[PDB]
DNA sequence: TGCGAAATTCCATGACA
DNA sequence: ATTGTCATGGAATTTCGCA
DNA sequence: TGCGAAATTCCATGACA
DNA sequence: ATTGTCATGGAATTTCGCA
């Protein structure tokens, strides 16, 4: 078996509904398997159409050999299958109710959710503008298991935005009580 | 004047008037018998006005002004007096063309790393497509990897929107651009400062300076053209395809594609290179660092035989950028303050401002 | 195809497939072990489609198409198959630039006599002056003597009016012009025929051909500019002054003014030459005939190292004159019928018309 | 004394009134002394203004050292004198009632009048358009006294319109009777 | 039969939409 | 069936003035 | 140790408003 | 305070296949 590489497998999934931001409600999350690199796309819905429109942007930069998802409707549609086939992408689904990625991807997806939650409290509506900085953070976050960030693994260089301040990522006592009050 | 010409008439020798010729009086005018015929020697105090009259007939240069004068007159060193006036004719100095080439181009070092330096520029207006009229082109200096963004205008606001999407991937140290309004606005400067990006501007009206992105513009238009042959020019939907197409095209001199230089491995595109299949990512990134440093670099070409080079304190003139009909193509003379490099200078302009300018938009003022 | 590849698998030798390499089967595909790695040998019947797919990614030329293919495949003489497709890609042929220079310019003989050949052209639109917008410029080929006429439009009717005033002095044998509408109209042809004048047209979009008058245009604008510095551009009243000014300016290479070449004596203008005061008119006209034949003539310069020269039957492409945005810069290929001279040709254009064209508006079609 | 030359002396004079042609009534006649070359200018009046406007055209081609005329008002005005002085032209007048030129000029002026008269009968109104051809005729007409036409003397070459048909220049019996009827 | 400087010639540069 | 040109000012070369 | 041809490299040309 | 670039296809040069 040949060693794992960038673009071998992209792991994709939706997050939301979220509080509306510039009319967007969901985030399409794409994580490269080997590097742990994350791309984020704001959508208006978890539809095949929004997925195709988003991935058309990503795949005009790099095309994965395999896309992996759970069995969301948007990913199991025959439209999404026609799209993947046109582009020579093999689609891969985890069995229903039982999502599998890899340790790396599972952890990264955990961070994304946790990092989003942290920033949407206080400004639940400004997350659209924050997407770029969330991505830089995620992508310049050191990997305990490998010695490198996703950036370094994808490009083979240090980044110009090193995030030396590995943050709490936990909710402070303020953020806890005013998050239980935002949905109350 | 009437002084000198007197001594001369009574056979005395005055310097500059060869003794071997016979100088006489006739019609109240000192004359001399020259091989070409008999010419009048005007008194020194008359000479400037004569040169000026000759010159002003058609604002002629050295030889054509001289030929008119030599028709009637002779005196020592006429061309020195001719050149003196040419150097003082504002209309000649600002209207005439240069006849001296710039020194040979610099070939700046390739940025060492992806994201060290971005080159950016607008293409357009193009024919409307989906109501878009321009393309923002962003080219990484090291890799040549390119990003394309359709805009309705070459504006700061559209540039900021596009760069926000791009900088989601990575932040560059420097962004280099020409001085189009979109890039020189304080809004855009704020945006750059906010993110630690240094803005670096080309000398004005010298797109060679943004040559990296300018050259990519050509390929972009060239591919768009080929794809649109025999169809209406609906280019908006093609931008993504072009981007991907160009980023994965080999440069024959380098033997690499910009995608390869950026990632060290092809993605799932057609005819993907498979040479590193058995290396680990780490071995792959190792070979990549090596490839990046051993890339071919062109060197400065031979100077033309009649190139000129800027020297501190020299009078030089800036090219008028967008000259109106029947108006001079050159600004008034100005002074070289600093020589930043053999192809770039700072000048003080008579107003007098400091301006950083390409030698290609300068000529040295003639006749000192 | 599947034929050839069979013999090859059972150790037989086929021409073009070096015997020293081991050719095997794997995944149902013939493979070979090349220094660069293991490549697939597609069957001949597959090869065209592979080349085409590689080429179409970005419509790449020889080497960049090859590099993509060599990633996956090997077969004998791939570049021959690559070049075959490049020669058949209509979009590449009509969009790509030439990389071959024209042969060195011709320096046609100076017309022998005043009035042998006139060169004519319009300058403008200029800023309105007295409601005039253009200048008709008429230059005698032998002398350089020039006539200027303000017009409201570059029209046949205005040209006819101006030439009627001019031809009051003398009738020229030939009038040479570019193919602007004013000069190609049948009204203008009638006018020329009526007076025994032969009309001679430049190849289209090649103002070098009208170089005599084009070069005078420059001096005309240059002098107008100098005179108008710091004033509004009221040029109408200046035309007469410019005409006289230029007709009496020395050409340093010739040592004569166009007026001198036309009349053999200066009129009553400033710094009039007096050298022939003691000759009779007859002696003067005698010296003049001599001057006219001994004028300096430039010779054709050295060819560039990568010039091309038109050959009967060769495929060549005409440059598109006024190409629209995102549209090809070259017409479809056409055939050289006659080579009028090394810089001019007649082509048959696919429509198919006969067109007389400058080599500067042609490139040879690549890849045969 | 130095030999005579083109541009040494231009002889000028008016002809008219004439039957209106394109609103013109007079012809300013200019003859070079030495070559016998003729320039013609249509004017609306024999005024200093019309003279200046016409000669401004001629003198943008060549400037005479001397202009000679009779004592017409247009030529004796101080405006016309200012004009000549500006241009370095010396003005010369014949004594009143006693016009002198030279044999050559007198003859040429005779031809001009005679050639005009011939062409204006039958079409007394089309002479404006005919001016160019009248000039070519006059200027390519052989000089019995010298061996050459004015064209040849001015340019030192043969012309492309040689007028080999030296015409009658006399009125035919038709032209005589229908010229006495035109002003009747 | 040779020197220093002035004169003339040479010629690349650039602009004619 | 048509086709580059030529003013410009530093440099290079030639000529001039004198011995 | 050298041949003929194929492969690769060289590089002037031209276009980025 | 900044700075030309690089796809292109014939030609030139080098390497390959075989002896
Ligand atoms: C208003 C700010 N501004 C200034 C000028 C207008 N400019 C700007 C551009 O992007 C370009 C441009 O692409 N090209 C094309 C070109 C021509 C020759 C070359 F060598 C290369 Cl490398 C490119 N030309 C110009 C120009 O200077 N024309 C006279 C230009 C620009 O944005
Ligand atoms: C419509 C008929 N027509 C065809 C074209 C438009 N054209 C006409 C002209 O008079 C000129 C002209 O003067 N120049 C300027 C120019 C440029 C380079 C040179 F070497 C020289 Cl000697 C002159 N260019 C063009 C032209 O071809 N531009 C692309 C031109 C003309 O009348
Ligand atoms: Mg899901
Ligand atoms: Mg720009
Ligand atoms: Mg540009
Ligand atoms: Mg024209
Ligand atoms: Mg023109
Ligand atoms: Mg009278
Ligand atoms: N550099
Ligand atoms: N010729
Ligand atoms: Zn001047
Ligand atoms: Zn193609």
């Amino acid at each position: 078996d040949r060693p794992q590489k960038p673009f071998d497998k992209f792991f994709i999934d939706y997050i939301g509904p979220l509080p509306p931001s510039q009319g967007y409600l969901y985030v399409l999350v794409v994580v490269d398997g080997m590097t742990g690199f994350t791309w984020l796309y704001p959508t208006k819905a978890p539809s095949t159409s929004a997925t195709v429109k988003s991935l058309n942007v990503l795949t005009s930069i790099a095309i994965p050999k395999v896309i992996h998802s759970d069995q969301g409707a948007a990913f199991t549609s025959s439209t999404f299958a026609e799209w993947a086939k046109e582009r020579g992408i093999h689609l891969e689904f985890s069995t229903p109710y039982h999502p599998q990625s890899s340790g790396k991807v599972e952890r990264k997806n955990s961070d994304i959710k946790r990092l989003l939650t942290k920033l949407l409290v206080g400004r639940p509506t400004k997350w659209y503008d924050l997407l770029p900085v969330v991505q830089l953070a995620l992508n310049n976050t050191y990997s305990p298991v490998l010695k490198y960030t996703p950036h370094q693994l994808l490009f083979g260089i240090d980044s110009n935005t090193p995030f030396a301040n590995q943050d709490t990522l936990d909710l402070t006592r303020e953020e806890e009580l005013s998050l239980l009050q935002e949905i109350r | 004047l009437d002084a000198e010409l007197d001594q001369l008439l009574q056979g005395h020798y005055i310097k500059g008037y060869p003794k071997q010729y016979t100088y006489f009086l006739e019609d109240g005018k000192v004359k001399v018998s020259r091989p070409e015929g008999v010419k009048i020697i005007p008194p020194q105090s008359d000479r400037q006005k004569i040169v000026l009259q000759a010159h002003n007939l058609a604002h002629t240069g050295r030889e054509a002004t001289l030929l008119k004068i030599a028709n009637l007159y002779w005196w020592p060193n006429m061309r020195k007096d001719v050149v003196k006036q040419l150097g003082r004719c504002q209309q000649c100095l600002i209207t005439n063309a240069s006849n001296k080439a710039s020194g040979p181009i610099l070939r700046p070092d390739r940025p060492q790393k992806p994201f060290d330096k971005f080159f950016i520029d607008y293409i357009g207006p193009l024919p409307p497509s989906q109501g878009y009229l321009y393309v923002l082109v962003v080219v990484d200096g090291m890799t040549g990897f390119t990003w394309l963004y359709p805009t309705k205008a070459p504006s700061t606001s559209a540039t900021v929107k596009s760069l926000n999407v791009l900088t989601s991937i990575a932040i560059p140290k420097v962004i280099h651009s020409d001085q189009g309004a979109a890039f020189t606005s304080s809004t855009f400067a704020e945006w750059a400062k906010e993110r630690g990006i240094h803005l670096e501007f080309s000398t004005p009206y010298h797109p060679q300076s943004s040559g990296k992105v300018e050259r990519k513009n050509s390929d972009i238009k060239r591919l768009l053209t080929k794809l649109l042959v025999g169809r209406p020019t609906k280019w908006y939907d093609l931008l993504p395809v072009v981007q991907l197409a160009l980023n994965n095209t080999y440069s024959p001199v380098l033997k690499y594609t910009p995608h390869q230089l950026l990632f060290g491995i092809d993605s799932n595109t057609p005819f993907a290179n498979q040479d590193t299949l058995d290396l680990t990512r780490e071995e792959e990134l190792s070979l990549l660092q090596e490839i990046r440093t051993s890339l071919y670099h062109p060197s400065t070409p031979p100077a033309s035989s009649r190139s000129w080079s800027p020297v501190v304190g020299q009078l030089v003139q800036e090219r008028v950028a967008r000259p109106a009909s029947l108006r001079p193509r050159w600004h008034k003379p100005s002074t070289v303050l600093k020589v930043l490099n053999p192809r770039t200078v700072v000048i003080l302009d008579h107003l007098g401002n400091n301006r950083t300018v390409s030698i290609d938009n300068l000529k040295p003022t003639s006749h000192q």
